[PDB]
Parts: C-alpha cells; structure tokens; sequence
C-alpha cells in the first residue's frame, strides 16, 4: 500500500497478474492514481477479466515530476517520490 | 533487476 | 469446461472467487450464457474487480427448460441438462 | 450439499 516516511513517499503493490504493458502510473498534479487490466480469451466460449484503481495523493513537499516507477521481477510495483530536505 | 515503469503526464 | 457426454450436457466452473448473488447463470434459446463479476472497495484509496462471460450451446436434443444449475461447497458451479433418450 | 443457482429465462 501506500508509506509516507520522513524523506519520500512510496506506494508497493502486488500486480503480478499483470504485464507492464497492463500497467499505468498517472500522475497529475498532486494526485498518482496507478491501474491495471488483465484480460484473458482462454477459449471459444469466453474469457476473465481483472483490473484495479487505485488512487493516492501526494504530499505537497514533494514535486510530482520527482514521482518515478519501477516494476520488480517477482511482480510488486513501487512507485516513489523524494520529499523536500535540509541542505 | 527492476524494470522502470514510464509515468504517464497526461 | 463443457462436457458433451452420452445422455446428458454439462458445465464445471470454478467460481470460488464469486458469491452466488455475483453469480448469473442464463439460459435463453438453445444458449447458455455464464457471467461473474466480484468488486472489493478494499479501501479509500481504490477497487480490485475480476469477472468473467461465457457462452455454450445447448445441443438440439437437450430442452433448454431443463437446464439447472448449483454451486458446491468448494466453489464449483455446475450447469446441466439432460438428453433425450430412448425409453 | 449443493446450493441450487436459480436460472435467469430473460
């Protein structure tokens, strides 16, 4: 989920069931908002869907064009950003 | 080993 | 999956992610339609969402009116019908 | 055990 700590702000998720071209990391403004869809024609007679929407704000110690995202190989999304500190 | 997911701005 | 068999037409499912109100089992003409949708607000920040739509004919020999269905304990959802048969 | 899922005709 989403961590604010004292020096960045982090969201962690679990999207293993998708792929990374499934995956979208917006961010507007203040607001990240991360989503997914996974769909699947399995056969002749069908197909699953899965998706998620999540949205989080951001503090505003923290520049949204900061904000990055990487993707790890066991399928947890981590999306961060620095928060403003001391020189 | 981690892959970068690219924001979308828009 | 679908099983045609000697005196009787079937489906199996899993459907243990899905309550048996997020459940939809249609049958109109010779078609039998299976739908599932399930939505978490796990919380304020978002939504998870999985669901799935499937699609078998009913052979001509099976009377649509017949078709029922039920789910088990374990979560598999069974569609049947009988075939005519010889008597 | 089962629970019977009544069937939608419309």
């Amino acid at each position: 989920g989403m961590r604010l700590e004292k020096d960045r702000f982090s969201v962690n998720l679990d999207v293993k069931h998708f792929s990374p071209e499934e995956l979208k990391v917006k961010v507007l403004g203040d607001v990240i908002e991360v989503h997914g869809k996974h769909e699947e024609r399995q056969d002749e007679h069908g197909f699953i869907s899965r998706e998620f929407h999540r949205k989080y704000r951001i503090p505003a110690d923290v520049d949204p064009l900061t904000i990055t995202s990487s993707l790890s190989s066991d399928g947890v999304l981590t999306v961060n950003g620095p928060r403003k500190q001391v020189s | 080993g981690e892959r970068t997911i690219p924001i979308t701005r828009e």
